[PDB]
């Protein structure tokens, strides 16, 4: 068994935390109060779920978890919260005033102050390892925290975690749900310094997660609880195979060798279903075939893209619940025979496979149906790069006529960052193009 | 605990001041006594951001006035929720600024402003962490156009990574008390570029206009300006007092693209004449939001380009209509938004509506068309200047001429900057 | 009020459905740059469809379909035809063409020469044609050498040596039809078509004079001595080759030529559409496509390529124009007949 | 159409289908944190400066 810490930055990053920790406990069978009834080992352990969670001698399983936010509202949530018991007071990091949705703000007159503490709180985590795989680091790209102090979180984890992994969940910013005009700067800077720092990052776009919300679960106006939740299952597809029996994903070096074979394209675009509204008196159960096309129609993704008009380097299909291989494979082939599904010349074109018999796991009172059989197919394909594309430009736009520059360089960041940073994500564009036509 | 300190300073400020506390008291069910009284939870929610907790659950408006003369605060201290303010926080001389900035600047404000920074290092002293402060005051006067900059600067110094916001009055010729308005305002104008984060500028041509015209009051009053007055700042500090998003500085990012264009056109619906128990729609209230109308700078928004804007719903309403309409305002009339600020057009709600309306807007706009604002006070201090008219006023409390030129040329740098980005 | 942006300037079609756009003051035009926008009238070259349907509440519809390229382009729709099992290698309503690249630069050299060997040996009409995105010759040696002096992609498919001849006259000539494909995939056929024919004698013992071979509009205008002689502009319209079709080959427009044009243009449509529909999309897509056809001495009708950026005949703008506001832009953003295209149906 | 690397246990299975073959150090980090605060000093003292004057 090798553990995993997780880190959450920021108000997304805090907010999906807590819903994903709500949904693991939920898996795993463990109560609000940390107790764990079908865990026969009291006080210890090197079970699967034990990746997720460490032990006390009184049997409570504490999640490998670090919240970090520069105000405290949002954690606060969490202190006096239904799974309050389940962290300790360390784990929980507040400042009182927090980045003003400014990158520099939170990368360096806040993040200098806090850097130490921060990793001094992950060194206790690290401490109770026996062998630390790495990190998963939730946050936004527009916060002023989630974009500025994440960096600066990852550059000093490569350091202190030479050979550790990292991975990343992200939230890419959209409209509408965003009041930050300036989101574009934070993406393209925080993308631009963590780059080299990251493994692997699976972007969200609340875009495509506010339409699945109106489109799929009938929500008129969703909030970010409703966005969160569907989130939360998304992300726990895709860290299932880090917590359960398996040999697909087991480490997160698996994830590079799998999803990654060029480093700096390493953002795999992930398409889940089937998302059913809970209102629904009841519904049709789909089928391995007709979940599996899903993952190749554009309005279940996580990004709102054309995979069509793109090539794929990697194909990662990943089922829960009621699916036998026989089913997949015959799903497979009917949709290469019907989709526009292009490989790469110098990459099989293959995919690979995992199915856990637990089906997915709703939220009492939530807003996701109880499905019998669900898919996350991981794809890396250029089409995501549609979203590097989108964010370029809005930057441009902004940037030629400097534009709130004067926020970011008041807080002593060198206007030269902005054009460094740009340029970093035209050499991305670049690269995309390079492999995709 | 993102605490706000208020200043009011000066005739205008204060009675504009002591009616935004009556306004916002009444709506976190704070009575004169400053005992709390209300029935929802959002009330207390973020009451500390404007009122500090004393003994036996009294909540003290974190405000401080300021005046050259005794009258007015007199006024207030027997007014409605005279009470409910510290009697420590009341400073105030004897001598008067004879409406001149000059006064309040540099002689008589000079007088009296380190006891009113004593009063504000006390309130800031019990901040958990600080935002920031608020000034209420007029610029064509002499202690709130004056000794107001002057207290900004000086707080400015002492504090000097904390936002500091204005509402500010802006004279007009209509509703005028003396002929040297222009100057004080235009003296006013250039410390407000240098040494505030934003700035909300209310014209009193403007609330005349909306008071005679629209809300068809045959005789305004200065009453009738501050009710305006009071309704829009409850308004565009509802997103501050109640859960939403957040904090002045984070609303500054959002809306101050260029340091020194940090002044803001309100604007306020409904504005009803007494046909006012008639339910008002969401695209009544979002057409009228954005009418010049119902805005208080006195400029025509079809005249320059927003640069960016905020609109802040009020009330229990359908919030799938307010983006509806919202969105169709702007995809109906976005040659007058710049294309170079994606998304620069941003909406908040909020469920608790000011007292005796089920819902209401406010607008807040960073538009270039408040250039006509600063040619008009530029073009009235000309027409004197050129004349040395008045002068002597100023040059009695030590002021030379050069300090006036400096503050013509300042002021129409700043129209300049503005006409640049319009186009 | 709906709004619209122009991206391209060159395009007659779309200058004309911009000006009844506004005609109708129920929609206004923004700067090109402008992102809130109902519809694009986009760039021919890199029109940025990554950048669409991303603004919140704007239903956003584009005139052109991603992916539309692969059969408006030479190379691209012989590859295309050759390798989707709708149309197949054995497709009959298309010349045999080959995909040639130049020696300076996959490719189908030798593919080439083993069917031409084969026609030389046999007796058969050897000739064919090189073009890219031109020379007549029925030697193989001159037609790689002329592609190899040039540095791209060409295709070689057979000359039709037995093309149709209009009379009086003895003329070449081709079909052009103008077809418009709606956001729901409607495949719809204008019912006016164009012969843009040749004024020139047919002469199959002389390619080098390309005048009576190429029936192209710019080609007939400048190297042709009898430019209007027979019709105003070389272009005969159907009212009147219908009318000619009955009086000299007893037979009509319709049954002759008309039902393999509107088979051809459903096959090649149907096989795309997975790879460009847009019914799922967060962006709308319709296009007009102008296909280009050739009938020979047998009344069988050939496609010889497929336009995705067309022009219209003048006197035929105004009512092709105005239905495209119909049929593919109104009934997206409807405004506060006898149709005249013809809809062919298909399944989806 | 193959099916490699079967792996099978009691929570699920996983397997493989192939349908077609073929860093700043600690002190650079300081510094660039200290340059940051070193230009938000220099802009504070010219604005006091500005406020003396
Ligand atoms: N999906 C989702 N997105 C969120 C959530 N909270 C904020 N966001 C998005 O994150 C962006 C704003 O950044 P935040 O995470 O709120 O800011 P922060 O990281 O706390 O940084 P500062 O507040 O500026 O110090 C916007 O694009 C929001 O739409 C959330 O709970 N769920
Ligand atoms: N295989 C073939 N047999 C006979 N004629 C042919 C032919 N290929 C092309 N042509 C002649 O060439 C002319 C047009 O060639 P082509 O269409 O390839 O060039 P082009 O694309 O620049 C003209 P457009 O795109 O406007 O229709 C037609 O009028 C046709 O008569
Ligand atoms: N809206 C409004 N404007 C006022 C009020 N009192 C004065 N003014 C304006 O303020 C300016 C005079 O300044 P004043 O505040 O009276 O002088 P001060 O006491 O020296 O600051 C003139 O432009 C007046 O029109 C008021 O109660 N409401
Ligand atoms: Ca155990
Ligand atoms: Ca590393
Ligand atoms: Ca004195
Ligand atoms: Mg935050
Ligand atoms: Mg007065
Ligand atoms: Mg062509």
């Amino acid at each position: 068994m090798r553990e995993c810490i997780s880190i959450h930055v920021g108000q997304a990053g805090v907010q999906i935390g807590n819903a994903c920790w709500e949904l693991y406990c939920l898996e795993h069978g463990i109560q609000p109060d940390g107790q764990m009834p079908s865990d026969k080992t009291i006080g210890g352990g090197d079970d699967s779920f034990n990746t997720f969670f460490s032990e006390t001698g009184a049997g409570k399983h504490v999640p490998r978890a670090v919240f970090v936010d520069l105000e405290p509202t949002v954690i606060d949530e969490v202190r006096t919260g239904t799974y309050r018991q389940l962290f300790h007071p360390e784990q929980l990091i507040t400042g009182k005033e927090d980045a003003a949705n400014n990158y520099a703000r939170g990368h360096y007159t806040i993040g200098k102050e806090i850097i130490d503490l921060v990793l001094d709180r992950i060194r206790k985590l690290a401490d109770q390892c026996t062998g630390l795989q790495g990190f998963l680091v939730f946050h936004s790209f527009g916060g002023g925290t989630g974009s500025g102090f994440t960096s600066l979180l990852m550059e000093r984890l490569s350091v202190d975690y030479g050979k550790k992994s990292k991975l990343e969940f992200s939230i890419y910013p959209a409209p509408q749900v965003s009041t930050a005009v300036v989101e574009p700067y934070n993406s393209i800077l925080t993308t631009h310094t963590t780059l080299e720092h990251s493994d692997c990052a699976f972007m969200v776009d609340n875009e495509a997660i506010y339409d699945i919300c109106r489109r799929n679960l009938d929500i008129e106006r969703p909030t970010y609880t409703n966005l969160n939740r569907l989130i939360s299952q998304i992300v726990s597809s895709i860290t299932a195979s880090l917590r359960f029996d398996g040999a697909l994903n087991v480490d997160l070096t698996e994830f590079q060798t799998n999803l990654v074979p060029y480093p700096r394209i390493h953002f795999p675009l992930a398409t889940y279903a089937p998302v059913i509204s809970a209102e629904k008196a009841y519904h049709e159960q789909l089928s391995v075939a007709e979940i599996t096309n899903a993952c190749f129609e554009p309005a279940n993704q996580m990004v709102k893209c054309d995979p069509r008009h793109g090539k794929y380097m990697a194909c990662c299909l990943l089922y829960r619940g009621d699916v036998v291989p026989k089913d997949v494979n015959a799903a497979i082939a009917t949709i290469k025979t019907k989709r526009s599904i292009q490989f790469v010349d110098w990459c099989p074109t293959g995919f690979k496979v995992g199915i856990n018999y637990q089906p997915p796991t709703v939220v009492p009172g939530g807003d996701l149906a109880k499905v019998q059989r669900a898919v996350c197919m991981l794809s890396n394909t250029t089409a995501i790069a549609e979203a590097w594309a989108r964010l370029d430009h809005k930057f441009d736009l902004m940037y030629a006529k400097r534009a709130f520059v004067h926020w970011y360089v008041g807080e002593g960041m060198e206007e030269g960052e902005f054009s460094e940073a740009r340029e970093d994500m035209a050499a991305l564009e670049k690269d995309y193009e390079e492999v995709g036509v | 605990m993102r605490e706000i300190v208020h200043i009011q300073a000066g005739q205008c400020g204060n009675q504009i001041g002591a009616k935004f506390w009556e306004v916002i008291s009444d709506e976190h069910g704070i009575d004169p006594t400053g005992s709390y009284h209300g029935d929802s939870d959002l009330q207390l929610e973020r009451i500390n951001v404007y009122y500090n907790e004393a003994t036996g659950n009294k909540y003290v408006p974190r405000a401080i006035l300021v005046d050259l003369e005794p009258g007015t605060m007199d006024s207030v201290r027997s007014g409605p929720f005279g009470q409910i303010f510290r009697p420590d926080n009341f400073v105030f001389g004897q001598s008067g600024a004879g409406n001149n900035w000059a006064k309040g600047h540099y002689t008589e404000g000079a007088e009296l402003v380190d006891s009113v920074l004593d009063v504000v290092r006390k309130e800031s002293e019990s901040c958990d962490c600080l935002q920031g402060f608020q000034l209420t005051h007029s610029l064509g006067g002499g202690t709130g156009s004056g000794m107001g900059t002057l207290l900004i600067s000086k707080i400015r110094e002492e504090y000097p990574d904390r936002i500091m916001n204005t509402f500010s009055v802006m004279p007009s010729p209509k509703v005028s008390d003396t002929v040297v308005e222009p100057y004080n305002a235009t003296l006013s104008v250039h410390q407000l570029v240098e040494n505030t984060d934003e700035t909300y500028c209310i014209d009193n041509e403007a609330l005349y206009d909306i008071c005679f015209r629209t809300l068809k009051l045959t005789t305004p009053t200065y009453g009738d300006l501050n009710h305006l007055v009071s309704a829009t700042m409850s308004g565009v500090t509802t997103c501050l007092r109640f859960p939403g998003q957040a904090d002045l500085r984070k609303l500054a990012v959002n809306m101050v693209p260029f340091p020194r264009l940090h002044f803001f056109m309100p604007g306020f619906a409904p504005l009803t004449s007494r046909q006012q128990y008639r339910a008002l729609t969401v695209p009544e209230l979002t057409q009228q939001m954005f009418d010049s109308k119902n805005m208080m700078a006195a400029c025509d928004p079809r005249h320059g380009r927003y640069l960016t804007v905020a609109a802040i719903f009020r009330g229990r309403m359908s919030m799938k209509e307010v983006d509806e309409q919202m969105l169709n305002v702007q995809n109906k009339n976005s040659s007058y938004f710049v294309e170079w600020i994606p998304n620069n057009v941003k909406t908040a709600v909020c469920d608790i509506p000011p007292r005796g309306l089920k819902m209401s807007a406010t607008f807040i706009g960073n538009s270039t068309a408040i250039q006509e604002l600063f040619k008009r006070i530029s073009e009235q201090f000309t027409a004197m200047f050129r004349r040395k008219a008045f002068l002597h006023w100023y040059t009695g409390e030590g002021m030379d001429e050069m300090e006036f030129t400096e503050a013509e040329s300042n002021m129409n740098d700043l129209v300049s900057e503005y006409q640049q980005y319009q186009d | 009020m709906y709004t619209f942006v122009v991206r391209d300037e060159n395009s007659s079609v779309y200058a004309e459905v911009s000006r009844l756009l506004l005609a109708t003051g129920q929609w206004k035009r923004l700067r090109k740059d402008n992102p809130r926008f109902n519809l694009m009238l986009g760039e021919r070259n890199r029109l940025p469809f990554g950048r669409l349907g991303h603004e919140p509440g704007l239903v956003q519809l584009v005139n052109y379909y991603r992916g539309a390229d692969k059969l408006c382009r030479k190379a691209s729709l012989v590859k295309l035809i050759k390798t989707s099992p709708e149309l197949s290698e054995s497709c009959t309503w298309f010349p045999e063409s080959y995909v040639i690249y130049p020696t300076n630069l996959t490719d189908e050299r030798e593919v080439f020469l083993a069917a031409y060997n084969r026609r030389r040996e046999g007796r058969e009409g050897n000739v064919w044609i090189a073009k890219s995105s031109i020379l007549i010759s029925s030697e193989a040696s001159e037609l790689l050498d002329f592609i190899d002096e040039q540095g791209q992609v060409h295709v070689i498919q057979k000359y039709l040596e037995k093309p149709l001849l209009l009379e009086p006259g003895h003329r070449k000539f081709d079909i052009r039809s103008w077809v418009l494909v709606d956001h729901l995939y409607n495949i719809y056929l204008y019912r006016e078509g164009v012969l843009r024919t040749s004024s020139e004698p047919y002469n199959s013992a002389n390619f080098q004079d390309k005048t009576c071979h190429l029936t192209n509009h710019c080609i007939q205008k400048e190297y042709s001595k009898n430019y209007g002689r027979y019709e105003e502009g070389n272009e005969m319209f159907f009212e009147e080759f219908n009318q000619y079709l009955m009086d000299a080959l007893n037979t009509t427009l319709e049954n002759s030529i008309l039902l393999q044009i509107k088979h051809i243009i459903r096959s090649c449509l149907m096989c795309i559409e997975p790879a460009i529909s847009t019914k799922h999309l967060h962006y709308q897509s319709f296009q007009l496509f102008g296909f280009d056809f050739m009938v020979d001495e047998e009344l069988k009708v050939w496609l010889i390529e497929v336009n995705g950026a067309p022009a219209c005949a003048q006197k035929l703008y105004a009512e092709l124009c105005q239905g495209i506001v119909d049929v593919a832009i109104s009934s997206v953003f409807p405004l506060a007949p006898t149709s005249i295209f013809i809809k062919l149906h298909h399944h989806h | 159409m193959e099916v490699i690397e079967l792996n099978k246990c009691t929570s699920g299975q996983s397997f493989e289908v192939i349908l077609k073959p073929p860093d700043p150090s600690l002190e650079e980090i300081q510094k660039k944190l200290e340059a940051a605060e070193e230009r938000r000093k220099y802009q504070e003292a010219e604005l006091l400066k500005h406020l003396a004057e």
